[PDB]
Formats: C-alpha cells, structure tokens, sequence
C-alpha cells in the first residue's frame, strides 16, 4: 500500500510521505466516499441511544478502485475495501394519524 | 480454515447469507392505506309554553 | 391531534465486515493501546464514555 | 415506498391518498424507479455453488455445504412462534421478525386493514423431526408435520 | 408541513443521511492489533457489564405517567411523555391513548452467585414498581445463569 | 341529541396486558326531560369499547450453554465454542444479549497443508485472483489492484465510451440470507466486465448500459406486476 496515491495510514498518511511522483499510481479515478459513510464507523452507546465517536476506519480503500454508482445520488462513489455491501435503494415509510 | 470449524463457516452466512440471485426482477412497491372516519351530530330544540 | 411518524431511508443498508477485517480508527486504536492491561475500570469506562 | 429516488418517492409517500393515486407524482416516481430499481422478486441458488476457483476449493465447498446444513438446522425460522395474521416469521440471528401480508401492519402484523376480512390461517412448516434410525434399506428419513 | 418543503428535505437527506436503523456488535469485539489484546478484550467485556450496571435505569425509582427514568451520571432524569411535566411527570395530562395502569419495572440484578458448580445465577424482582392497575408486567426473564469466567 | 351532555367515564383498565385486550367507557346517562325529549335514546352511543394492548405477548430469548471448545485450528490458532438458541426472542421480548459464539487463542498440535493457488498460465493478481491472460493489460481494472495493468506500456482497445452501469446492478450480486429474507454482503462482482462491452438499451433515447460479465441477460420491460 506504500505510495498507493491513497492514504492508508489512517491519520498520518505516512505511507504517502516523501514518495515519488512516479510511484504514486492513478490507484483510482475517484476518491469520493458515499455521502456520509463516516457515520457507519461511529460507536454507539446502547443505554443513552447516542452515537459516539469514530471507531472503524470506513475509508480504508485497500488499494482497490471499488466504484459504486448510486442511482439515488446519481454519482460514482468509492467504497472501502472492507465494507461487505453499501447500497442506495430508498424506502419511504409515512404514518399520518389526524384526530 | 481448511478443516471444518462450524463457527468460522457460519460467519460466512452471517456476512454473505446463504443464497444468491440466479434471476429476478427489480422495480418499486407503492403500498398505501388511507382511512377517513367522520361523525356529526346536530340537535335543535324549541319550546313555547 | 396530529401524529406524523415518517422515515426516508436511502442507503438501504451498509454492512460492516466482521471484526477480523475491520480497520480500527487510529485514535481508537491508540486508546486501546493505552488501556492498562488490567481491570482498572476507570480506563475502560473512559473508553466506553468516548 | 420501496425503490425509486428520494425526492419523487418522498413526494408520492407524502400524498395523503384521499383521492388515491396522484398520477403525475406516481409517474415521476416510476421514472425514478427506472433510475433506481429495488429487488421485487428473485430465484435463489445456494452460495456454496460459488466456491469455485480458490485454493482447496472442493474442501472448503464441502465444508460450507456441511456448515449450511447445520446453520439451517440451528437458525431456521421454523422454531419461531407463529406470526399473527398469517405473516411469515423470519429469524435474523436470534430474533424472529414477522414479514406482513399486504393489508396487515404494525410491528408484528398484529392489526389488519378493513379489507383483511379473511381469517384463514396458513399452515407454516414445523421443524424437521430428527433423522430416523436407518431402515431395512439403510435409508434414514425425517419429517415435518406442517402443523 | 407543505408538500414542496418535504420533497426538498427528502431530497437533501440523500446527501446528509443519518444512521436511522442499526444492528449492533459489542465494542470489545474490536479489541485488536494491540499488546495484550486478548486480555484487554475480556477486561473491556467486564467493563461493558460494569457500565451497564452503573447506568441501568433500574436504579431510578419510577416516574409517574410512564416517564422513562434514565441514569444521567449519579442522578435520574424523568423524560416525561408529551405534555406531562415535573420532577416525576406527576403534572399535566397524557395526550393520545394509553392502556392505563402502572407498568412493572425490574429491580437491579442481585449480585452474581460465584459460579457455584460453574453456574453463576442472579435474580431480579420486578418490584420497581410492581405492575398495578392493569399495567403490563415487566418484560424479560427473572433470572440469568452463566458459565464461570 | 347533544350526547356530550353526558360525559363518558374514563376508559376501563385494559382487560389484558399483552394479547389484544378490550377497554370500554360508557356515558354517565342521567334520565331527564332533556334525554326523554331530544331522542337521546335513539341516537347516542351509550357505551364505547376499543382494542388495547394489541401488541403480541413478548417471548424472551433462551440460550443454551456452550459446548466444548473446538480442536485447535492449525491455520487460525483460535479454537471456537458455540451455543444454541433454545428459543428466539420475538414480539419484543428480551434479546439474546450475550454472545452466541466464543473464540480463544490456542497453540496448534498440527501444521497447515493449504497450498498456493499457483493457477498455471492464468494471471495471478496481487489479490491472488486468477484472471484470463487476455485481461492482462485489458485497459480496464479486472483485479481492482490494477495489477493486471501496472506495467502495461500498451493496452488493448478500450470500448469507445464509458457506458453507465446498469441501474442498481450490484443489488443483483448481493448474497441473500434465505432464513432471514434479507440481503447480505456483496457476493458477485457485477462490476467486472471481462474485457468486453456487451451493452443494452433501455430505450434508443438512452445511453446504453454496460452489461457486466456476471449477467447473461437483462430486460427493461415495465410491468405492473
Ligand atoms: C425479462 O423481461 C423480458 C421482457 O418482458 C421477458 O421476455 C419476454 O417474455 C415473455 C414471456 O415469455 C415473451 O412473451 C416476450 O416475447 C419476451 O420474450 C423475460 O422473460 C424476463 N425475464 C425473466 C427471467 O422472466
């Protein structure tokens, strides 16, 4: 993963330090993660019901160019290498009750 | 693992489930229930004595 | 009296990998690293707090 | 609403329904469904058929067949209590969830729309009894009453 | 809310969606890649159980009018249901339909028996409050047993 | 009649906690010249009864105790242990909060016998996926690594346009948990093209979609099913 052109060292991007303009590949044509995939990596506190802080690195691309086309947003997004699936089919679920 | 270990396989079906689609149809479901209930009473009374 | 109870979901799901293949966030892994390796509940509670 | 795109689908679902189908809205929605379909129906085939081009593929394939047997046995929704209003029980991990027939709603289909007059109870399968001891032809067999 | 604005919002939520539904795995399962990870994983599991003990709403004596008591640090707030208020939610009136009575709430689990014969056992009483006036029983088992750690 | 002249009782406590009980309230009718004259016998509801606690009665989870530990797995070094649900939770009963499977580090008694892919002529991606040599220097990315492409100073003819993928084509490749009726992880790479652009029009006005290799046929009929 060193000099992928991708930051695979989560915080420090040290794998991309001081590495040649020749070595860094066009590893993928797009880097835009799905619009809030960071939220899928938060911890959760089950008693308070609150979402807590970032626990999983949900933008570890693993050197793959795992494009997905969202038909909803109509845009190409790059999934992380780990995520088992990420999909965009909408469900809309409306209760009105007037009395 | 190469040797059978029920747990580590079961993980497979946890993560990916048991089957894949050989064929199917995609589209959308529109499912609506609307239910209106209404009830009026009127009363009018006049006496002259 | 109105009630409106209403959801739009449009990321039908995400499924995170199992703990083996998940990549930990750097600060979370740093906090795990500094856990005392002994039942000092103060530290683990500060972890569950964050 | 399942499938389509959030704006038009929202539009539709937010339709009160007092006059039924908003034809315009619906149309829009259906074009969005052409843009972003949802899975309506399918024919399943077992995932172990895919374990095909890996090291030890045949070993892991047969292991995963065995596995899927056991797993079915352990987590088949047959062991759920029956859902009301002939909904289908399903067993996600260790919780049974009910999938509701159209015209039944609530979290477990407990209450039904005015049109769901039908009181017929559909006979979901019981769990497979254990395999019998090998018969006079060395076949074992097992049965599920459907009760 | 008028049609147009709900339209537009339901569009925008495509771009800033929030986690509205989730299935959860205990955080100790992630204890990994660290010195003593195997041990820290057990101590974290024990910390999860200690924390769920410390913040168990069992500690909170009941709120009237079905107010959910929650432990907030050392003290319990009552989250009164709509248009009910006060320290206990003793005041105002519930809107909408209620089945009535007082629903039963679990006492805190008694301390683990020390895995005698390798089985720990512990009990709770559902006295906090006792279900009254036709309110529904507390939901859950009275006792748990576990293998010794 | 103006029936609100006779206010209802409060609702009777629900007849049952958990299985669709009935609660009722009745008007506090007092017979009076008003009641006698204003047709209040004919056209007032004298009592009202409704559903309550229609939510099905909760069933709590029961877990069995763990079996013995596994034999130590030579390549995983982490013997497993398992237990069974004696009944699932449902109707909102107490969940199976404890873990259903446990793992413990172990020292194997035996060695691994697994082998490298070693897939002869076929191009071993860095992932170790083996792809048809045809696809090496495809001008695409069939490994995802681009390892097929890294050193390719010349590439085969890419199709003349970046065709859109089929709508939601990846849904067709997610695994399906038949016992749970729910989609699971991505199982087929419907992104993989196999170095060809089979292409289908939903309509002649549309830009054609690129049919991925894993799909043998795709139809775009609209049906009111
Ligand atoms: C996908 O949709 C296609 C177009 O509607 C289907 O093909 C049609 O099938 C009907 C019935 O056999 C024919 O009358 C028609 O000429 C056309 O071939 C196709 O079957 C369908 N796919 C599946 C798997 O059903």
């Amino acid at each position: 993963l060193v000099c992928n052109g991708d930051s695979d060292c989560d915080e420090d991007s040290a794998d991309e330090d001081r590495c040649e303009d020749s070595e860094r590949r066009p590893s993928c044509d797009i880097d835009k993660p799905p619009p809030n995939i960071e939220l899928t990596g938060n911890g959760y506190n089950e008693l308070t019901g609150q979402f807590r802080n970032r626990v999983i690195n949900t933008k570890s691309f693993g050197g793959q160019c795992r494009k997905v086309f969202s038909g909803d947003g109509k845009d190409f997004y790059r999934l992380s290498g780990n995520v088992l699936s990420y999909t965009f089919q909408v469900k809309i679920n409306n209760d009105f009750n007037y009395e | 693992p190469l040797e059978y270990n029920s747990a580590l396989y079961s993980r497979i079906f946890d993560d990916f489930g048991t089957h894949y689609f050989t064929s199917g149809s995609l589209g959308g479901v529109y499912d609506l229930l609307y239910q209106f209930s209404s009830e009026e009473l009127k009363n009018s009374g006049l006496t002259e004595e | 009296q109105l009630l409106v109870v209403e959801n739009t979901v449009e990321v039908a799901q995400f499924i995170n990998n199992n703990p083996e293949f998940l990549q930990l966030a750097e600060p979370f892994w740093k906090e795990l690293s500094h856990l005392p390796s002994l039942y000092d509940y103060s530290a683990y509670r500060r972890l569950i707090d964050q | 609403i399942r499938g389509g795109r959030s704006e038009y689908g929202a539009a539709l679902a937010w339709e009160k329904g007092s006059s039924g189908l908003e034809e315009k809205t619906f149309s829009e929605w259906l074009e969005s469904v052409k843009e972003n379909p949802a899975v309506i129906d399918f024919e399943l085939a077992p995932i172990v058929d895919l374990v095909r081009n890996i090291p030890c593929a045949v070993t892991k394939r047969n292991n995963l067949r065995k596995a899927l047997q056991e797993y079915a046995a352990k987590f088949d929704p047959c062991q759920c209590a029956p859902c009301p209003n002939n909904g289908r029980p399903t067993l996600s991990g260790t919780e049974c969830l009910c999938v509701c027939q159209s015209g039944t709603y609530g979290e477990n289909c407990e209450k039904q729309s005015p049109d769901y007059k039908s009181n017929a109870v559909d006979g979901q399968w019981g769990c497979w009894s254990s395999w019998s001891t090998c018969d006079a032809t060395y076949k074992r067999s097992r049965t599920r009453e459907c009760n | 809310g008028n049609k147009r604005r709900y339209s537009a919002w339901a569009e925008s939520v495509t771009n800033l969606p929030q986690v509205i539904k989730q299935k959860l795995t205990p955080l100790y399962e992630l204890v990994k890649e660290v010195p003593c990870a195997s041990v820290k994983k057990l101590y974290l599991k024990w910390a999860l159980e200690e924390y769920l003990d410390e913040f168990d709403p069992c500690h909170c004596r009941p709120c009237q009018n079905g107010g959910l008591a929650t432990v907030e640090g050392t003290h319990c707030l009552c989250h009164c249901k709509p248009y009910t208020f006060g320290a206990a939610c003793e005041q105002g009136v519930l809107v909408g339909n209620q089945a009535g009575g007082v629903d039963g709430g679990w006492s805190c689990w008694s301390s683990w028996s020390p895995c005698v014969q390798g089985k720990k056992t512990r009990s709770r009483e559902c006295n906090n409050p006792p279900p009254s006036g036709g309110g529904r029983s507390c939901v859950g088992e009275t006792t748990e047993s576990t293998q010794c750690e | 009649c103006f029936c609100d002249h006779y206010a209802w009782t409060q609702w009777t406590s629900c007849s049952k906690t958990c299985n669709s009980g009935t609660q009722s309230r009745h008007r506090q009718i007092v017979v009076d010249k008003y009641y006698q004259e204003n047709f209040c016998e004919q056209i007032c509801s004298k009592q009202e009864t409704r559903e309550c606690n229609w939510q099905r009665c909760p069933i709590n989870c029961l877990l069995g105790d763990f079996g013995p530990w596994s034999d130590c797995d030579p390549c995983i070094e982490k013997q497993s242990k398992v237990r069974s649900v004696l009944r699932p939770s449902q109707f909102g009963g107490q969940p199976c909060t404890a873990p259903l499977v446990a793992f413990q580090p172990c020292i194997p008694s035996k060695l691994c016998k697994i082998e490298e892919a070693d897939c002869k002529n076929k191009f071993r991606c860095d992932s170790g996926r083996c792809i048809a040599r045809k696809l090496e220097c495809n001008g695409e990315n069939d490994c995802g690594d681009n390892s097929d492409e890294r050193d390719c100073g010349r590439t085969k003819a890419v199709c003349t346009r970046k065709y859109n993928p089929i709508p939601s084509v990846q849904l067709m490749g997610n695994g399906f948990h038949f016992l749970a009726g729910e989609p699971r992880g991505e199982v087929l790479d419907n992104s993989f093209t196999g170095g060809i652009c089979k292409t289908v029009k939903s309509s002649r006005t549309s830009n054609p979609y690129r049919v991925p290799a894993n799909l043998e046929n795709v139809g775009f009929e609209v049906q009111t099913a």
